[PDB]
């Protein structure tokens, strides 16, 4: 049901090594990232997310996204700063995109209240401005939404600005991955 | 995921206007850049002019001032307005659009082409 109180879980947006980040910027995708979630059924009650955001010695090694995000979730699992906390949500943010413009990256399906673990939810995010909802996006994939036919809805493949989650086998999959269970309402 | 069609070329004399139209039909929110670009003779394509989707223009140094880009309300239609043409832009124009995976990055669409020349007079003898 409805947990005795709300989880806290961290979400730990580190600034790439070499990165310039303009406090407006990531504000915002971390603000639309948060409501993104508490959006869906209610999860305020389920879950308080302590968005933390600091820095790494961590950079990318090219453009390449896909190395890189396999070297940031590689680089927390020996961070000190970091020790303790395997169990929760890790962004590497920079200004610009990767190679050919990607936008973000994140581990499929990673993140579940119960047996989160080896920093496995991981991922990384744009902070630019023209580009709403990237860090939204990607924790939607963390929490193990899968891309959409609706081009409205945040998790539509392409890059639309949108902002909210409207699929309801999402909005489903995420509130179960945070505790949630349909008997329990929105 | 989204379709292009432009027109609006033909043949001009120095000094001369035209106006390109183009119209995307499909996904049109996946559309994150909507732009000219022109390839002449031996040369490279390059961009002519582009619009965002929240509105920011680029254009060509060699345009900027003569070339107008503009997107109707609706957002399916881009327009070109081109004056105070030179032979230096005889080109194939065709209009782009980029689309953006948040993890796949951009994609290309092109529409066919449409020629534009440009003439000027060449003196000769008798
Ligand atoms: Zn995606």
């Amino acid at each position: 049901a409805v947990p005795s109180e709300p989880k806290t879980v961290y979400v730990i947006c580190l600034r790439e090594n070499g990165s310039t980040i303009y406090p407006n910027e990531v504000s915002a995708q971390m603000q639309d990232a948060a409501n993104s979630v508490y959006a869906v059924h209610g999860l305020k009650r389920y879950v308080n997310f302590h968005f933390v955001l600091y820095t790494t010695e961590y950079s990318c090694p090219s453009g390449d996204a896909k190395e890189g995000l396999e070297g940031f979730t590689a680089s927390l699992k020996s961070n000190p700063k970091a020790e303790g906390y395997d169990d929760q949500i890790y962004f590497l943010i920079r200004w610009g995109t990767w190679d050919n413009k990607i936008l973000g990256m994140s581990w499929f399906n990673s993140y579940n209240v119960n047996t989160a673990s080896d920093f496995e939810a991981s991922g990384m995010s744009t902070t630019q401005l023209m580009y709403p909802g990237v860090m939204a996006h990607e924790l939607g994939h963390i929490l193990g939404a899968e891309h959409t036919d609706n081009s409205k809805d945040l998790m539509y493949a392409t890059f639309t600005g949108y902002l909210s989650h409207l699929s309801e086998k999402n909005m489903d999959i995420i509130a179960k991955n945070l505790g949630w269970e349909a008997a329990d309402g929105d | 995921q989204v379709q292009l069609q432009e027109s609006g070329g033909g043949l001009v004399q120095a000094g001369g206007s035209l106006r390109l139209s183009c119209v995307a039909s499909g996904i049109i929110e996946s559309i994150n850049t909507f732009g000219w670009y022109r390839q002449a003779p031996g040369k490279q394509r390059e961009l002519v002019a582009d619009i965002s989707r929240w509105g920011s223009t680029n254009y060509a140094d060699s345009v900027r001032d003569r070339f107008t880009i503009s997107r109707d309300n609706a957002k399916t239609t881009l327009y070109l307005q081109m004056n105070s043409l030179k032979p230096e832009d005889t080109a194939v124009y065709y209009c782009h659009a980029e689309t953006i995976g948040y993890e796949s990055g951009a994609h290309d669409y092109w529409g066919q082409g449409t020629q534009v020349t440009v003439s000027s007079h060449h003196h000769h003898h008798h």
